[PDB]
């Protein structure tokens, strides 16, 4: 009983360890407050450049390792203990939308932040 | 996975002398020891075969296993000789 | 079989295609010997074989020695 | 009873060294009192090319092993290195991205505030 | 998945480093082939093909060095 | 008669560049008697650029694989 | 191993386990001089291993022979 | 400097915990259970493991001590045949 | 857990400090702008320095090897 | 601090040698670019223009041949 | 230690007399080899396990001369026990 | 152990700044005069313990 | 000390001053990288510098292998 | 003897390492003394071994 | 050159008896023997001997020399043995 | 001296006067370095003299080669 317990646990465990349990969601985000793209000035005197969501935030997470969390303005922790550096984002110009590839967790941290960021702008007029 | 044949029940209800084993043993040895030196010199001559990367990545695995077989043959057999000869020698 | 064979299969299921995209870029490149387009490509696809083909044999020639060690010292 | 303790103690143990603890968060902070970007005047005979507080703090950790603590004018997570921090400039809103851990990001936010003080007039006759 | 080793991806980040210069050189060609002899086109042109060159060298020279590293390295297995 | 490895590779660019071995030397020909045709410059330019870049290309690759082949067969030792 | 019969990680696990990570990119620098000296130190200790077992079995057969 | 100790007073026995495995020459249940692994297996597992490092570390311990051990029970039957025929004569 | 060719190669990998991601930091600057003397400028230095680093490290753990498998042959 | 090696330091000693040129190039653009025609504008661009060209040769030029002396030396270690 | 010399006031040595008997004089010298060998062997071997050891030039150079001295102490041991019983064979068979 | 120890600062020294050519210069001769070293040592030692391993032999 | 390092610094006892001839002359020249004068005096500079290192180094290689040979005969 | 005449040849070659007539001269000088060296060492240990082999024959 | 001296005069004896002879025969070889042993490890450990092509050309005949002279010694000490072992046992 | 000083001596008595012709000519150049008839007069000496000295090194190299490689079979 023993030899037998033995060996069956250990071959069905070698059978397992290819099985790949990770997936990666698509989420589909659209901005209500602002442009997606850069913008670009072209003032008469002086060329002035205003980077997009998209590009400030792959600049930021730029070959992170470890996960994030707590955002702020037995498998289960292997699924977590995904990497940050896999977050892709690909600004959408014709529905002004973001498209973001990441596990569901990221996505829905990413999305806060999208949330915290798409503020209203004031107007001033200047006399 | 090409022509696979595999002897069931070889000692179950008949078992051989050692006289015969030991000349079953030598037979089988000899001819797949001489068959993969002519396997070896005949992917040396031809010339596709020694001028393709792929089939020379094959051709260095080939001797390796042949002579390290060959070593052990003979490194077991003289050690095996050497008891019997303590055994027998006053 | 053995083992020295498996530590050989262990690049070759390593590099999942390259043995075939090395052929295919040198198919097109010979089409148009004179695109910088795909010269460029067949550059790389070059390179990443030759390093392949020589970590490989290198290894290989190493658990060799090591085998060939120990069968020495049974005696 | 002694065996039977101990190998269960022992692959217990092994079968946690992968997982991993530490954590990354995110910090905004708006600046209430200057601009984010670096600042460039075009003068008659000059250019003048002054660098805003994320290049300034960036360039100042730079390549740092130790932590951070007391900025003046387990517990292995808690022992991050200070070049993991990261400094974004978000001029769209003129605020501050910042990527690290916990206290990172509470030193950064002191010192960002030690900083954006607002400038006095001066006119000359 | 097309597998991808490190010089590939040495190379393919000039790629995307240079969005599009790939195409805006074949259509500012394609311009002034239409009419030869207009300087705006000209000047245009005389821009785009000195990038792309200097691109195309940038990154085959790169490419080259990290070669001879890896292969000095590989080389002291023996 | 037999062919390596090496010469299937070659054969590869021959077998590539079609007719381009005979266009040159027929370009050539019509060029040398009258060798101040605009078009007839213009055209060999290119052909002749063309057949430049081809053998170069080929002998390059050619030597590669000598090279890697040579680097495995040193370890049959 | 998974089993233990009631009644750390050595040289052996590290080498298979650099071995494996390297043959997904074998011409990454990094995993490449990693390699080179997890290579060297299994062959330096699977020789020493070999050759003093050698020795302690030479000294018992001596010893059988000198009181035959 | 970290985790240093020595023990001052008395040299207790420490590197090895001392045993019974002093008082014998040979460990002849771990030969009689090696013994019997290398021969119970008769088509199963695989043949030909001429090749891999650690297991071909494993078979030099055995293919060693099995031969000392035979080579031992010679000399000791001959001592003893020797001993009866000096007594018988004497 | 790790032998004496690691501490020896180790010892190069903390000796200079940063360079391992200098490279890469300055890789993904000139890949934006090519064509910019000065980024050009720089990133000849640092790649030409980490050339060095990685040819200096391999050689000398070339060396211990040699010692040390002299050594152990003199153990029969 | 960040890291510097020696080929930086010897690099390094060129752009604090030249302590404002850089800037001085493009401040020279810019007029020139203001007015084009003006010949005090141009024999002013001119003399900045060939000393940052010289400048930026020397530098590349020293930094190689050091390379290869580190090289050549560490390939006797073996 | 390495900054310290540590004597002996004199040395004195209740075990040079002789008062045991010419068998526990024996005993003694049986059990004090087992032991030592026993020590060395595992000493030996734990040397080479260890991975800092069996791959630093200053260690393999102790460990090479462990090796020595233990094969010489073992090959002497056996000669002249040899080399004794041999006498009490010579004598009583003559 | 004195050689040694010059060998293992030369070595700190040279990773600080594996370019500067005083430095490889002077860790070329320190770690190749080690190596011989060694190499001398390791030898004699070998001879000295064959030599008392062949007398041993002679009367066994 | 040994006798490698003798070798060795008999070269850097026979130049003199030249480890900083060198720095100083670059230093000279970074000031004015276009003064003709100082360009030729840096050239013949760092070619000295050049071949003392070539040769410093060759020798102790040679010395080395002599060594190596010599003790292998221990044995 | 050798030695002292490639010793001199080093002095004088470090005075000036920039002078091909000094290379040329150094060159040669210590490719001579390698091979005297080497051609010694060898030869003693032949004769060494056949006298121990002697030795080995009868014991 | 510096710090040496030399023993101008030997200490003297009677030789009388076989005994007295062979105690310094047996006298005379121990010594001789330990400063050769102690000379060679020096020689090894002076870095400006060990790194010396000719310093090492002379260590070289110095190993040499150790090992003949006491391989002699033993040969003849256990032919001498033999001798009078083969001679009482007939 | 032995062989080898041989050998390099053959060329040196090879070429006559080539040393002093070359010294001369350089300093006849160096006192009216734009005139073209000594101009052309310095490039071929200075060639010949190039080409000596590869020449007389290869040679002596080679030899060395085939000394050692026929001392290493003493053993
Ligand atoms: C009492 C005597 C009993 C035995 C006498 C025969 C002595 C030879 C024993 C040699 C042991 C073989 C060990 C081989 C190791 C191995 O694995 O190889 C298998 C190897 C392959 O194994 P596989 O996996 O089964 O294919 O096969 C061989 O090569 C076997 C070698 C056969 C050579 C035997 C030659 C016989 C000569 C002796 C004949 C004289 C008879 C006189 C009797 C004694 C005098 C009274
Ligand atoms: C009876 C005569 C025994 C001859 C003793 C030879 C002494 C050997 C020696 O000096 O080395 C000692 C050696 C080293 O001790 P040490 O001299 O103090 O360093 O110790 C031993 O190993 C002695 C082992 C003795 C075993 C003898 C077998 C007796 C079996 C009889 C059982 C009867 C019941």
């Amino acid at each position: 009983y023993v030899d037998m317990v033995v060996n069956a646990a250990t071959m069905m465990d070698k059978q397992n360890d290819g099985i790949e349990l990770g997936r990666q969601k698509i989420g589909v985000m659209r901005l209500n407050n602002t442009f997606v793209g850069d913008r670009t000035y072209n003032l008469r005197d002086q060329k002035m450049v205003i980077p997009g969501i998209a590009t400030a935030i792959e600049r930021l997470l730029q070959g992170e390792e470890q996960p994030l969390g707590n955002i702020v303005s037995l498998q289960e922790a292997l699924k977590q203990n995904a990497a940050a550096g896999n977050i892709k984002i690909v600004a959408y110009p014709d529905t002004n939308s973001l498209l973001v590839k990441g596990t569901a967790e990221q996505v829905h941290f990413i999305e806060m932040l999208v949330k915290a960021l798409d503020v209203a702008k004031r107007h001033v007029e200047l006399s | 996975v090409i022509g696979q044949a595999v002897n069931i029940r070889s000692m179950e209800t008949d078992i051989v002398s050692l006289d015969d084993r030991l000349l079953q043993a030598f037979s089988g040895s000899a001819i797949a020891t001489a068959v993969d030196k002519q396997t070896i010199t005949n992917r040396i001559e031809d010339p596709n075969l020694v001028t393709d990367p792929k089939e020379l990545a094959i051709s260095q695995e080939m001797i390796s296993d042949y002579n390290l077989y060959v070593s052990m043959v003979s490194t077991l057999t003289r050690k095996g000789v050497g008891a019997v000869e303590t055994l027998l020698r006053s | 079989s053995g083992y020295l064979d498996d530590v050989s299969a262990k690049f070759d299921t390593g590099v999942d295609n390259l043995q075939t995209q090395v052929t295919e870029a040198l198919d097109k490149l010979a089409a148009k010997p004179s695109d910088p387009a795909l010269l460029a490509a067949y550059q790389s696809k070059l390179s990443e074989y030759n390093l392949y083909r020589n970590a490989q044999s290198n290894t290989v020639k190493v658990f060799k020695d090591i085998d060939a060690a120990i069968i020495q010292n049974f005696r």
